[PDB]
């Protein structure tokens, strides 16, 4: 698919900000359409698309931050072949803190909660590794910071029993099954627990 | 087909006697006599000794000796994995499948067999572990569950080989799980002369050994 | 394409042409008298002595030797991971391409050699780690059963090189998983000549060398 060039713009409102999605306007593409927008040669950035200028295309300033985009910048803005049956995440490790340090507390969080939230609220969006975005939980704001995805096996999606064999995927797309694990950084009050929010054993040394 | 000989093992004809005595008198009786008496049938083996002896092969022979589903094996510490509580869907995952044929048929049912080796690495004292690892405390407290839990499953036999038997822990080793445990040796003149028997049958076949021999 | 002076090695004849009859005889000679045999192939080296005797130039050049796959090499502990099961897995995926040909071309497939450097890094005698040994433990027993199985591998070869064998585990060093114990050792006035001459063929060949030497 041919890429259109486009011009940068801010993104119109925060509620936009918060859905992930960089903001078009209708005359350019369709609500879900996916794009490849290419910063240069080497940087390829995968996106999930009235008041949007038609010719420009409105990033949130964390997409700008991880991407690099600034306001006004000429684009080239493709589309990505998004394999079907494979990306599709299987689980996903995301890095987790409270949004600012003025609200933090050391009680335990039930957190499975805040997974199946997270599932419903972000379903069939794209993700990628590197990729930083907010949360909120008992009116409390989260940081979060993906590290690592895994797909499903393919043979799930085939309705077969899983081999264990989980690609490793450079992007992946969230659907109705899809798991996420979220691991504290260090330094940190922040209890959690759930039991589906994951916290591999932590296989560490200690000294007598 | 079945017959002694086929089975290849050298000098263990003490042990093999005692094996299906203590494990398999009960299934060989007409189903009448021993309703009559009422007994239950062994559920767990386990052998042990010094490196070496044959231990996985007369596991392989029984199990070829039995008639019956083909055995589910566990090759050692397969069943860990990183995701909190995982391992305990695989070992439920195991049992599945007898708990549905058991409903279905009842007391008339099959027979299933299942093979456990390098059970050390799994099953080892809930209390003398690494503090920071609970998930093998998990795994023993939810096998002795599995195994033995307030609810009886009576087509089962599992198999369990180690080489430190002190490390197996006090509580699996009880009357229900694994009363019988069997001690494996070096063999006798004869029983060395039966496996040079055995390893020499094809070099007399095809007389390719000497006579001076 | 392949020649003894090539590999530039003195000193270790008679070790070598040991090691070649205990390792290579069965797969050169003619298979069909092998059929009748009915035997299996030895799957198991180490090599063993003080430091700098050249024991890694022995490793390399046999790889180079053989006309095969390009071998998989393990440089020290590359297998630890933070997180639980990974360790295992990557054990694992060491042997899984052998495991795909067996099950497809049955007899008539290719050889596999895999090194291990330091393997005394890995492999320590079990139930010695005070701390965290619910990794080390885990690691010796998948080696072992990966190694030794109930299912069966004929299309696999080990070389291992190491500098303290006293401390390895005796399950690793039983009959079957690594027969053929080398020792290199210093060697003698002979050898010492030998081995200037193969280092110094090059200048003599260059007219580099004084003629009062
Ligand atoms: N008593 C025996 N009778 C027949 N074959 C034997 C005997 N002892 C050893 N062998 C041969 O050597 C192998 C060694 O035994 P096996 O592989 O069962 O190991 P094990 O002693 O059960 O295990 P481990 O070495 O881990 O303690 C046998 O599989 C067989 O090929
Ligand atoms: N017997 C030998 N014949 C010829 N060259 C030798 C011999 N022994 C050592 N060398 C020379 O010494 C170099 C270093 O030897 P090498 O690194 O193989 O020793 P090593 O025993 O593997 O090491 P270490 O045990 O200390 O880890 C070789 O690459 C070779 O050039």
């Amino acid at each position: 698919m041919a890429g259109r060039s486009m011009q940068a713009a801010r993104c119109p409102t925060d509620e936009l900000s918060l859905s992930n999605c960089a903001v078009v306007s209708e005359k350019d593409y369709q609500s879900g359409q996916h794009v490849i927008v290419r910063t240069s040669p080497n940087h390829k950035y995968i996106f999930t698309l009235p008041s949007v200028v038609p010719g420009s295309v409105a990033f949130s300033l964390p997409q700008r931050k991880w991407a690099g985009l600034s306001i006004g910048q000429e684009i080239e803005v493709a589309l990505y072949s998004f394999d079907k049956a494979k990306q599709c995440i299987g689980t996903m490790t995301i890095e987790i803190d409270f949004l600012q340090k003025k609200n933090i507390d050391s009680n335990p969080y039930d957190t499975d909660k805040m997974a199946a939230e997270f599932i419903q609220q972000f379903n069939n969006q794209a993700f990628s590794v590197g990729q930083q975005l907010v949360f909120s939980f008992n009116d409390k704001l989260f940081g979060l910071l993906v590290k690592d995805i895994e797909a499903m096996d393919p043979s799930i999606l085939k309705g077969e029993p899983a081999s264990g064999k989980r690609q490793k995927i450079e992007v992946g797309l969230v659907v109705g099954n899809s798991q996420v694990a979220f691991e504290k950084a260090e330094n940190s009050s922040l209890n959690l627990i759930g039991k589906a929010k994951t916290k591999e054993n932590r296989q560490s040394i200690i000294n007598p | 087909d079945w017959n002694f000989e086929k089975m290849g093992i050298g000098g263990l004809d003490k042990e093999f006697s005692d094996i299906f005595r203590r494990a398999f008198a009960s299934r060989v009786f007409p189903p009448e006599i021993v309703e009559q008496m009422g007994c239950k049938h062994v559920k767990g083996i386990l052998l042990y000794g010094p490196p070496g002896c044959g231990k996985t092969l007369l596991a392989r022979q029984i199990g070829k000796m039995l008639n019956a589903r083909e055995p589910k094996v566990v090759n050692g510490p397969e069943i860990l994995n990183k995701y909190v509580g995982e391992s305990e869907a695989n070992i439920r995952k195991l049992f599945a499948d007898a708990e549905e044929e058991q409903r279905r048929l009842g007391a008339n049912s099959g027979l299933h067999i299942i093979i456990f080796d390098e059970i050390d690495a799994i099953c080892k004292q809930r209390g003398s572990m690494a503090g920071s690892t609970g998930v093998h405390d998990t795994v023993v407290n939810q096998l002795l569950s599995k195994i033995d839990g307030v609810e009886q499953l009576n087509n089962i036999l599992v198999i369990g080989m180690t080489n430190r038997p002190d490390l197996i822990d006090e509580a699996l080793l009880r009357p229900g799980r694994l009363e019988v445990k069997m001690e494996i040796g070096l063999p006798d003149e004869k029983g060395r002369l039966q496996i040079l028997h055995i390893h020499t049958a094809r070099m007399r076949g095809h007389q390719l050994l000497s006579a001076d021999v």
